[PDB]
DNA sequence: ATCGGATGTATATATCTGACACGTGCCTGGAGACTAGGGAGTAATCCCCTTGGCGGTTAAAACGCGGGGGACAGCGCGTACGTGCGTTTAAGCGGTGCTAGAGCTGTCTACGACCAATTGAGCGGCCTCGGCACCGGGATTCTCGA
DNA sequence: TCGAGAATCCCGGTGCCGAGGCCGCTCAATTGGTCGTAGACAGCTCTAGCACCGCTTAAACGCACGTACGCGCTGTCCCCCGCGTTTTAACCGCCAAGGGGATTACTCCCTAGTCTCCAGGCACGTGTCAGATATATACATCCGAT
């Protein structure tokens, strides 16, 4: 094409182009419909108020075109072969849009992500012969990634990064976007909020958001820019869905389909306000067949093997006196929070004046007035005649500054990253840890902290010092070490304080991890 | 020689911007720090509503533009256009906080 | 959650002296807060005065020596002259 | 030592000196000395300190912990400086 | 009969009823007039009025169809009566009048 | 006629605290007068206390609000403890 | 049975009968407490004997034996934070506090 | 009652007692420019003082001016008087 | 004969130590019910109304002069001005 | 440095008037029933505030340097104050008369309180579409070396 | 002294979200009807205000003089402003779970208000004396000219 073709069909036609469009919607009720009839209590809670759609409904009912191309081996248009289940998940993507609806892909991170995403707009720009445009939104430390991807693997496209300062993004703006140059746009969460007067303006065919699980929350602004943006369907990437919770699952469809799972109250008093019996129960759990078309995941222990899997323990530590003492003080009653408690339970040292005197020492009386911390330094001490290296995480930096006081009145080498490290010296950081010989036996992190980029795979034991409300974090710390790459048994050890409300965030920890168990893991297929 | 003006040109500029606009002078969360950890004295364990702190940096910011133009006052009659310590000292002197 | 304001009669007293200029929230809420006040250092100064003379009702008496007391100037004689005419007006009716 | 966080800046201070010259502008001066940054500091926390003392003792009369805008408002027209706005 | 508000009586566009309502539960005497009510109304009314004409006229200079604390602060502190009342009120969002003190300009 | 005072009691709190030493009439008055501010000083605060909460009733917690709102520091330490003590033995008495 | 005035009960010297009486028919509230006629007595009675010693210092430092209004003019302004209470007071036949500017004393 | 209408009774605010009231204020030296500006500002107190006390009596029905109601226009504005009543 | 400032200082001393009436009552008097004939005809007084109204003026002025002199004193000079009050009255609020 | 005035400052004595003590009565505070309603206790629920942390933008904030103009000090001078002394003048006291109007008592209406029934006026919730904020760009204007 | 350049204002031309109508509901304002008592209104009393007249004698007033002081001018540092350049913290957003507070809806109990009686507390009218002025009077203690 040409800058004047792109210009007469990427614009708003119209001044007001959001209008209820009748086709799409009877085509997306007649196939799901067909696909299953669970569909009726979303149809008639959205009938309700607007009866259209109750006429759509009748029209639909009382009567009683996705060509099967199966799309298969790689074709040439993108560059080399790859993995047949990517062909299956191209093939997924193709039917889902033939059906005129769209669908998450949570497949788990690190198996092939993204070149199914490439390979599908190529399937568009070639045997669907439609260009762009193509919106992508990914975090930050990711555009330049998607950028090379699209360039190395399928490069006869348009693609650029929306970055840069005010200004350069400006001329940018009005030299591309208003320019109508392009295929597709790489731009950042941040940039899509900041820049979305120019953005709205363009008819979207796909909007494509790749960790899809930061649209968790409905009441977000990202969320409500998208919803405001207008589109012809929609594509989420995201490894872990319905993280802490069931209604975010509905909030991420929501976002997918606005038509379908357009009402709230509906999905939550499906299944989650009903636990009297068998009703709360397999019966139920299979109504989940409303979830099945629209989502689809694969595991690490179907494709490549390798990694060993995990050898999760728990270490029961028992309460210090001085942690006695002030875990009595704080129960009883500056400290405005239950999150005292936990902050107790880690080491006494982190409230102000723990520390006797203060002349400032860091003599062996550290370890003694904290009771995960012993447990710490034993296991550290006995790991070290066989070197392994080791992760420490922790939900607080902190409490990662006592730990690494620690880590050197023991005389160890430690290297941080946490929230106040920059870009660069955390890239030679990772560089210097992962070394093919590295004179560093510790390296501290903070569980939700450094994105997904890390590959801190040259160790094989990591301790979850402290816990997490959401289990989908701590997995990730996990994974941060147990991706493709490390094929040593990877062990980790979370520590966990009795009679004290650790107990109670594990368990709560639990139920959602088992929630999450069973809502898709066991239908995961 | 780049261009440059003379001094007080700038300082006039600036006075006739910030006597025409109503924002606030001061930057939130500093304020808020500073009215917390003053509360931190009277009585522990405090919740402080985001109206309640705008509404006392509004009050604040107003106190202290008036008591400026009181000590701008002192200065010009003491024969100067430099505002001095002791011009604040006489201006809460003689309004009566002193 | 019925909380009550002079807001609907603030925005009838705009309507008549400029019957096209509207008024934002912020003003309405600073004008509510004004009429509040007046009201109380009026009727405060009335029940004063009342106290003093030894007298158990507050009665337009009192009203119209508090906004003389009150108000300065020209605004005490306005003021003054239209609640006069208001309360002819109304034991007239 | 870096188990302790180092002493933050005092809190007064964040009150800085281009937001005291910010004031001083709309106030109508042309020069600025250099102790007026101390001075004005010291002042802004004596009025702080008379205002929160009001508001506190009118929300420990109400018993509630929470400090709210019409305790803030009560206490200013207590010391005389009615504020309008707010409640 | 048929009802008929005392503001329609009186002429007047404040609630009637509702300030000598707030007379009698205010604590302000053992009981109140009935006058009291109406001559109080018609201040406020009165007041409001003075007001909201010079917010407006301090609006349309500032060539702006709506008023804000802005136009309230211009319009209190351009008059000597008004200021004179709200001397010791601070308005929220108002600002200051221009002023710069005559030896401080450019020789 | 029958104008009541203080004085009596003045003159008791006067004769206990410094037990030979005199009052003239003027500062018997102004000490009179001062009782008398320092009274509805304290009643006003303590009535908008009141009406501020939408209480009905003065009691000592409002006295006592008003009390540590209106003295400075010291005196209002010292106020307060008089007052508790003085409520405590009419209690128990 | 012989009546025992409240003000004997609690031990107080200034009237708490007169004080409820006050209260109840100075249109503070609806109610009145029980304990509040006290409380406020007992806080005038402190006031009145702080006030009152120190005026009593000062007609000592003057050799005198009665109390004028110069002494408590003396006492009140002399004495911090009961200078702040009656800060915006004026006491007749009271005076000035003897002060004279340092720049003003001779060479 | 009889013969009281008078005029440039301000001039009785005698200059010694200015430079009296100065004394008592702790001035050492005075302009002579400075009682134009003292009978200004003492006619100006006066006139809202006077003001409110009649308004006052107005409003009590009496038509003599009491020490009451002077102390009760100087507490209105804010400067209470101790030893006359109240 | 005594040098220019002696007796003003023991004027001060004198002054600052006694309590009695500094403008005579009946100067006082007449330009007070002056004033009063121009809000209501033909008025009444107390004799204790106006001493009370001298004894309130007085320690206005007293008042004034005391905020006078610091004004003075701020400009480097030991003698007061109309520009003083002026400007004394002007920050306490009278304008 | 010394000496000569002039001004507070102790010291004794007489005068008086104002504070203090004492007797009466009358009105108000206390004692004792009786009650109702205001406030305390409980319990749903729905939204806001806290604490610790992370990631990203981007204006403010901080630091540095030059240099100019203003503060501070010193000096001269020419008034405009302070001091002191006669000499008018009017304020203060002391008394008298005249009277109005401030204050207290009776009483008997109008008029405000309280209650029931009723109903519109005002308040909360929703939707929308002009008024205003924002962003160039072009033109004016206002300052600063010559 | 007039050009050069930076600042500002005024046009159009977007966008977005707050004001401003519109509707349903409910609960306080309105109407009608007692009734108990503040408070006009009249009448009587006598206290405090007003008005002069006279004396006396201290505070004001006018005039001289001479002398510190306020004011203007001149230098000179120095310190504060204006402009660059680099750093950093404020400001959005977002996550997790709690408790806090504001409603609304109740239940119930104990503590006020309302009466009726009745004696003591206090206010007023007296009748004393000693504490505080008034006079002198000697002493000590700054202040100013040699
Ligand atoms: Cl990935």
């Amino acid at each position: 094409h040409d800058p004047e073709s792109n210009k007469k069909r990427y614009l708003l036609k119209d001044a007001n182009g959001k209008k209820f469009d009748l086709e799409g919607t009877t085509k997306r009720f007649e196939h799901l419909l067909s696909l299953s009839g669970l569909f009726k209590h979303f149809i008639e809670s959205k009938a309700a108020k607007d009866p259209k759609f109750r006429q759509v409904l009748d029209v639909l009912e009382e009567n009683k075109e996705s060509i099967e191309f199966q799309f298969r081996e790689s074709p040439a248009y993108v560059n080399g072969q790859l993995r047949p289940y990517q062909i299956q998940g191209v093939n997924w993507l193709v039917s889902l849009h033939k059906n005129k609806i769209a669908g998450i892909l949570a497949d788990e991170m690190g198996l092939g992500k993204t070149l199914q995403t490439i390979s599908f707009l190529g399937y568009l720009r070639y045997i669907e012969k439609i260009p762009g445009p193509f919106l992508v939104i990914a975090p930050k430390s990711t555009l330049n990634n998607w950028l090379r991807e699209i360039n190395r693997w399928t490069p006869d496209v348009n693609a650029f990064i929306l970055q840069g300062d005010k200004e350069e993004r400006a001329e940018l703006i009005q030299k591309k976007l208003l320019g109508c140059d392009f295929d597709v746009v790489i731009a950042s969460y941040e940039i899509i909020i900041r820049e979305k007067s120019p953005l709205k303006k363009i008819n979207w065919e796909y909007i494509i958001i790749d960790e899809a699980h930061r649209i968790k929350n409905e009441e977000s602004m990202l969320s409500q820019v998208l919803r405001e943006f207008t589109s012809r369907n929609r594509l989420l990437i995201t490894g872990t869905p319905l993280q802490n919770n069931l209604h975010e699952l509905w909030a991420l469809l929501n976002f997918l389909l606005p038509d379908i799972f357009s009402d709230a109250q509906d999905f939550d008093d499906w299944f989650s306000s009903e636990s009297t019996e068998e009703d709360q129960d397999k019966i139920v759990k299979q109504l989940h067949t409303v979830l099945q078309p629209f989502l689809l995941r694969r595991i690490k222990s179907d494709v490549e093997t390798s990694l060993l899997p995990k050898k999760e323990l728990n270490l029961y530590v028992g309460m210090s006196s001085m942690q006695k003492k002030w875990y009595k003080k704080i129960l009883e009653k500056l400290l405005n929070i239950m999150m005292q408690l936990r902050k107790c339970c880690n080491h006494p040292y982190l409230f102000d004046g723990a520390e006797p005197g203060p002349p400032y020492t860091t003599d062996e009386h550290l370890v003694y007035n904290a009771a995960k911390l012993q447990v710490l330094d034993k296991l550290l001490k006995k790991l070290k005649e066989e070197g392994s290296r080791v992760l420490i995480f922790s939900q607080m930096s902190r409490l990662l500054d006592i730990l690494e006081d620690y880590c050197y009145f023991r005389n160890y080498e430690y290297c941080r990253i946490d929230g106040s490290t920059a870009h660069e010296d955390r890239i030679q950081a990772i560089d210097d840890y992962n070394a093919p010989d590295s004179k560093k036996f510790v390296f501290l992190l903070t569980t939700r902290a450094g994105g997904l980029g890390i590959n801190l795979t040259s160790a094989d034991v990591v301790v979850l010092y402290d816990s997490d409300w959401n289990p989908q974090a701590d997995l990730q710390a996990m994974d941060r070490a147990h991706r493709i790459g490390q094929k040593k048994q990877v062990k980790v050890f979370r520590l966990v304080t009795d009679n004290s409300v650790e107990e109670k965030i594990l368990e709560r920890a639990t139920q959602k991890l088992r929630l999450d168990q069973l809502v898709i893991q066991q239908n995961r297929t | 020689k780049p261009h440059r003006y003379r001094p007080g040109t700038v300082a006039l500029r600036e006075i006739r911007r910030y006597q025409k606009s109503t924002e606030l002078l001061i930057r939130k969360l500093p304020f808020q720090r500073l009215v917390r950890e003053i509360a931190q004295d009277f009585k522990t364990d405090l919740r402080f509503q985001s109206s309640a702190v705008m509404a006392l940096q509004e009050a604040s910011e107003a106190y202290l533009v008036a008591l400026f133009e009181d000590t701008n006052l002192c200065a010009i009659h003491a024969k100067r256009v430099t505002i001095m310590p002791k011009d604040i000292q006489l201006a809460r002197r003689i309004r009566g906080e002193r | 959650t019925r909380k009550e304001s002079y807001a609907i009669y603030v925005y009838k007293v705009l309507k008549q002296v400029h019957p096209d200029t509207g008024i934002s929230s912020k003003a309405m809420s600073i004008m509510n807060s004004f009429v509040n006040d007046v009201f109380e250092r009026i009727a405060g100064e009335a029940s004063r005065l009342a106290h003093y003379n030894k007298r158990s009702t507050i009665t337009s008496r009192e009203i119209q020596t508090a906004v003389r007391l009150l108000l300065p100037g020209e605004l005490a004689k306005h003021a003054v002259s239209e609640g006069t005419k208001a309360v002819t007006k109304y034991t007239s009716a | 030592a870096k188990r302790h966080r180092k002493v933050l800046r005092d809190n007064i201070q964040g009150i800085t000196k281009p937001a005291i010259r910010r004031l001083a502008r709309r106030g109508g001066v042309k020069r600025i000395s250099g102790l007026i940054y101390e001075e004005t500091r010291g002042v802004l926390k004596v009025f702080l300190e008379n205002v929160i003392r009001d508001a506190v003792t009118y929300t420990e009369h109400a018993k509630r912990k929470t400090v709210t805008a019409m305790d803030v408002v009560y206490a200013l027209k207590r010391q005389g400086r009615t504020l309008y706005g707010f409640g | 009969a048929k009802a008929k508000t005392r503001s329609s009586r009186a002429g007047l566009q404040f609630p009637v009823g509702r300030v000598h309502r707030l007379l009698r539960k205010g604590n302000y005497a053992e009981r109140v007039g009935a006058g009291a009510p109406v001559y109080l109304a018609a201040v406020l009314e009165y007041l409001t009025a003075e007001i909201l004409e010079l917010a407006g006229n301090a609006a349309r200079d500032n060539k702006k169809t709506r008023i804000i604390p802005r136009h309230l602060q211009l319009a209190v502190r351009n008059d000597e009566e008004l200021n004179k009342l709200l001397g010791r009120v601070t308005i929220a969002q108002g600002g200051v009048l221009p002023n710069i003190q005559s030896v401080l300009l450019p020789k």
